[PDB]
């Protein structure tokens, strides 16, 4: 299967949350939801086997307290000043099972070779970039990823 | 993420961002940051520009020292896990490299080549190619293709019930169109021109000596050197001068730094298997054609495999007697040779000791000494030399003799790879009867003739008596005879 | 006419059978110093290996445990060698070199340096513009993307990225993505089990779509490339040149120096798979013994199976996280492709050993697709209506269509046999 690409604008593959409970879905729908509970940021519900499952939690300033990621059997818990992999604290950079977690001067990046990139920045913004193979197969606060903003979300 | 190029909008008071060291915060720069190790990472980048801390233009990150962003000219270099400095140099046996701009600039230097026949079946050519054929004939090891100035032959013969137990029984060095033939047997006997001689020999263009009871070294004036280990089994190490690169050809390759053409026969094509190329260097028609099978001797015996694994794994043990050499010589091939030889040959201890000694000799050639490696195994050869001889792990000099004391010059090649074995103890000289005696017991010599103690000689009207190993002369001395016109 | 000569009446200076040569002893110099008993041909005659005696110039040429008469033709690489008076006359045409990466990080460079490296990051397989960075031609870069495959520390490839000109190809899963940005300088062709990417600069890539890549580079790139595939200068020892342009002895350092991202953690030496997983070892040794049995017996004289068997056993021992059959099939198919490249059409896939579902490609009420060990080099298709074959790729085994005379042109886009495109 040969798939061509020429347009470099790929805003449809990016979902993020920032500021005062501002959310942008993969389809471009920007809304505000001041929820402080534990919510599903994005998960692969379009297949019998789930490739990824990312959840985020907020605490009160709208700070991000916990990010839970299930990536092909790898459990990553990101908290302020702590990174846990399968319940064990790790030292960054940390590469395991096709998942690379690295901290920079402004962000914590988790890259999964199945095609996802998660960024937890220091201005309290969580940005997720997904491979185009996950289109029309996701659910959560980031939408169903089908290129249409309102329908199916 | 839209393919745009945002311009910096922050400031000291408008959303200020801090960066480590001298890095600056930018809204759109390539995430592939150039470092000292990879100074062209930005050019080879597939991602779009991002926002973050980046080095100022003209500088790259210092990942080696973690000292912030440094200029390219100030980047260090890393070799063998040790960080160097701009302008620092290192050298190998074959090259000399210097650090500059974070990159190594290397110049080639003259470099002798080494061929090795170990265990009677394991061959390592001049270009580093390794193979294993169990021959049953006399084979041409090294020889110039267009001449016959020198020629080295090896007598690899089946020395067991099976066809995969090969012993090196003799080595033949032929010089000047077979005008000087030296045959060195596995029993230590040396035959010069079909005459059983006694070492050392200074023949035409060749000098052969015995640095110890374990080794025989033959050095020619054509740039060829032979080290022959006789204890416990006969093994060969040939060293060739760089002047013969690309000119020799035999079982040791053509010495042209290419491993691909080391299996090229005299026909002109490169063979695919070691056995096919090996069988083309036979010297006699009746010798069998060796076909390489895929046997695994260690699988044929539980006890043999256990013994081989227990005693040969010390080669690859980083914290063992041979651990100080893993950086110089890779022990994987030596470990494989040890396992195969120990599991295959009937005298397992002999083959294990041969493999360990071959690795030790390679390390000594690289300049690493592993003295005290015979504790636990291979203890027997340390307690087998004659009465007046004692063992030594490092023998980098030549055996002193009474004739060396008298004449003043010892027949030796001066410079050779250090060996091990039983030699005369320090301060003790080897007498002509194979005995180490003190300087007070070494006989006198006049005109190449032994003068027994208490005897006298007459020369130019002067009487010289041999007392206490010294040839004193009555009347003081005989300074200079003068012949009138 | 051979007569047994014995050394009973051995006059001085008489070798006897000690200097009797044969068609296999290519060195005609007499080295024996003393008499040796044995069969001797009449004076001036050498043995032909069948009991007769012939002249030295009439001895047949020997190559890979085979005998060829005068005038016979063999093919080595791209050249042709003709036997003539015991010698081989070969043309001197330079041609491509193949870098092969497969399994749990088993690498064979352009110059023939074989090694094993287990790196978790993305690594530059090959690239030009290394020294000086200007040279000539257009810059290309083939980069491998790796992922852990097992629990012993082994790592195998997942995706292959080819950056040519302003265009990028990503071979991942089983598909190709043209990331892109002039005309596309790529030709993607599915032949057998292989996907072939051909470029107009002289670069060919064979991809078995799971873990195996074979990069064929034209001789015009000799000494102008670098990466994990060496530098292509016919010397194998210096292929372990790090990104700092220094040849090292440690494979780990050389491999780790070629990672794309400097921030990626450096790889460590993995555990021995058959030692860390002994309960699998027997199975491995029972499965990879196909490489030593009668299945590949015809190829043992042309490709040495030692390293392939070692890689097979190690991969089978280390394939402990799921998918042993894929590991075993890739390891055996590496040796199968090596055999096919030198003109040996060996059939090894049985319904129990790495089966191929050719009938999956048969349309309703049709039977055309058949397994080919050496493949069909020139098969008629829409892009090749005249039925031409450019060589440069040999023995790409797999399912190939056998179009009937009614519809003799194979349309790949329609994947069907048609009369005209
Ligand atoms: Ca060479
Ligand atoms: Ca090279």
């Amino acid at each position: 299967p040969v798939v061509r690409a020429s347009n470099p604008a790929h805003n449809g593959r990016v979902c993020s949350t920032w500021g005062s409970f501002h959310y942008k879905t993969f389809d471009g729908d920007v809304f505000r939801f001041p929820g402080l509970c534990n919510y599903v940021f994005s998960e692969h519900c379009g297949a019998a086997y789930e490739d990824f499952n990312i959840q985020l939690r907020r605490s009160q300033a709208p700070t991000l307290s916990r990010v839970l990621m299930k990536v092909d059997g790898v459990v990553i818990q990101l908290t302020k000043g702590s990174v846990l992999v399968n319940g064990h604290p790790v030292l960054l950079p940390f590469s395991q099972s096709g998942v690379l977690i690295q901290q920079s001067s402004s962000y914590t990046k988790v890259e999964a070779r199945l095609g996802l990139v998660l960024m937890w920045n220091h201005d309290d913004s969580l940005l997720l970039e997904l491979d185009t193979k996950y289109a029309n197969k996701t659910c959560g606060l980031c939408g169903d990823f089908n290129g249409m903003p309102v329908v199916s979300e | 993420h839209a393919g745009g190029l945002p311009q910096d909008w922050r400031g000291p008071d408008f959303c200020p961002q801090k960066c480590p060291n001298n890095m600056q915060y930018h809204e759109c720069r390539s995430p592939c940051a150039d470092t000292c190790s990879n100074q062209e990472h930005s050019r080879a980048c597939e991602d779009h520009c991002v926002a973050g801390c980046f080095c100022p233009e003209g500088t790259v990150l210092d990942d080696i020292g973690q000292t912030g962003c440094v200029p390219v000219s100030k980047c260090a270099c890393v070799y063998n896990g040790a960080a160097y400095a701009p302008g620092a140099t290192y050298s190998t046996d074959c090259t000399n490299c210097t650090c500059s701009g974070g990159r190594w600039s290397c110049q080639e230097v003259p470099c002798p080549g080494t061929c090795s026949v170990l265990g009677g079946a394991h061959f390592s050519t001049f270009d580093g190619k390794q193979y294993t054929v169990h021959g049953d004939c006399s084979y041409v090891l090294t020889k110039p293709c267009d001449s016959s100035a020198f020629t080295v032959l090896a007598e690899l013969r089946r020395c067991g019930l099976t066809d995969s137990e090969t012993c090196l029984k003799s080595v033949t060095l032929s010089l000047d169109g077979a005008q000087t033939v030296v045959v060195i047997k596995a029993s230590g006997e040396v035959f010069l021109n079909q005459i059983y001689t006694q070492l050392p020999i200074s023949a035409a263009n060749v000098t052969i000596f015995r640095p110890s009871t374990f080794f025989i070294i033959a050095q020619t004036s054509l740039g060829l050197q032979l080290n022959l280990q006789l204890v416990p089994t006969m093994q060969l190490f040939m060293q060739l001068a760089p002047k013969l690169r690309g000119q020799t050809c035999g079982l040791c390759g053509n010495f042209n730094s290419i491993q691909a053409d080391d299996f090229r026969t005299l026909s002109g094509v490169v063979e695919a298997t070691a056995a096919a190329f090996f069988n083309t260097f036979k010297t006699q028609a009746a010798c069998p054609n060796i076909r390489n099978s895929f046997e695994d001797p260690c699988s044929l015996s539980v006890e043999n495999e256990k013994y081989a694994q227990h005693w040969c794994s010390q080669l690859t043990d980083a914290d063992g007697p041979f651990g100080r050499c893993h950086a110089a010589v890779k022990p994987g091939t030596y470990y494989s040779n040890c396992m195969f030889d120990t599991c295959n040959c009937e005298r397992s201890e002999d083959c294990l000791c041969a493999a360990l000694s071959s690795y030790v000799h390679a390390c000594a050639a690289k300049g690493v000494q592993l003295g005290g490696w015979r504790d636990g195994v291979c203890t027997k050869p340390m307690t087998t030399c004659p009465k007046s001889m004692t063992y030594h792990y490092h023998v980098s000099t030549c055996q002193p003799t009474c004739r060396s004391l008298s004449e003043g010059d010892i027949t030796c090649s001066v410079g050779f790879i250090p060996v091990d074995g039983c030699i005369c103890p320090k301060g003790t000289f080897l007498d002509d009867t194979g005995k180490c005696v003190q300087a007070s017991n070494c006989p006198c010599y006049h005109r190449g003739s032994m003068i027994p103690n208490g005897e006298s000689v007459h020369d130019s009207g002067a009487i010289c008596t041999c007392t206490h190993g010294k040839l004193s002369c009555i009347g003081g001395q005989a300074p200079a005879p003068v012949c009138a016109a | 006419p051979m007569v047994f000569f014995d050394c009973r009446n051995a006059t001085p200076g008489d070798t006897g059978a000690g200097c009797q040569k044969s068609c296999h002893t290519l060195d005609m110099t007499c080295y024996s110093p003393q008499c040796v008993p044995g069969c001797v041909c009449p004076d001036g005659l050498v043995a032909d290996g069948e009991g007769g005696c012939i002249t030295a110039e009439d001895c047949p040429c020997v190559h890979n445990e085979a005998s060829y008469r005068a005038g016979q033709t063999i093919r080595v690489g791209c050249n042709t060698c003709t036997c003539d008076s015991r010698m081989w006359r070969c043309t001197d045409d330079p041609c491509l070199a193949t870098c092969a990466v497969y399994g749990d990080g088993h690498y064979l460079t352009f110059d023939g340096q074989s090694y094993s490296f287990n790196g978790d990051c993305e690594y530059t397989l090959v690239q030009n513009h290394c020294g000086g960075k200007d040279s000539t031609q257009d810059s290309f870069r083939v980069v491998t993307e790796n992922v852990p495959c097992g629990t012993t520390g082994t790592t195998c490839s997942k995706a292959i990225k080819i950056f040519l000109g302003g265009f990028e190809l990503k071979l991942s899963h089983g598909k190709v993505e043209v990331i892109g940005t002039q005309e596309v300088p790529y030709t993607i062709r599915q032949m057998g089990i292989y996907l072939v990417v051909d470029t107009d600069i002289g670069l060919v890539l064979l991809w078995d779509k799971k873990t195996s890549i074979f990069i064929n580079l034209s001789p015009e790139f000799k000494g102008r490339v670098c990466g994990l595939c060496g530098n292509f200068d016919d010397i194998a020892v210096n292929d372990f040149a790090t990104r700092s342009r220094s040849v090292v002895g440690d494979v780990l350092e050389f491999g780790n120096s070629w990672k794309l991202s400097p921030s990626c953690p450096d790889a460590l030496a993995p555990k021995d798979p058959c030692t860390a997983n002994p309960f699998r070892k027997s199975w491995a040794q029972k499965q990879c013994s196909i490489l030593h049995g009668p299945t590949f017996a015809a190829c043992h004289a042309h490709v040495e199976p030692a390293r392939y068997y070692e890689a097979c056993v190690n991969d089978a021992c280390a394939c402990d996280s799921g998918g042993d059959c894929e590991c075993f099939c890739t390891a055996v198919a590496a040796y199968a492709q090596a055999c096919h490249e030198v003109g040996l059409c060996v059939s090894w896939r049985t319904p129990s050993i790495c089966p191929l579902f050719c009938d999956y490609y048969n349309p309703e009420g049709q039977c055309e697709w058949h397994y080919q060990p050496c493949g069909v080099p020139c098969l008629r298709t829409c892009r090749n209506p005249r039925g031409d074959c450019l060589r440069d790729v040999r023995g790409l085994e797999g399912c190939y269509p056998k179009c009937p005379p009614e519809a003799p042109i194979f349309d790949e886009d329609k994947m069907q046999c048609v009369a005209t495109c």
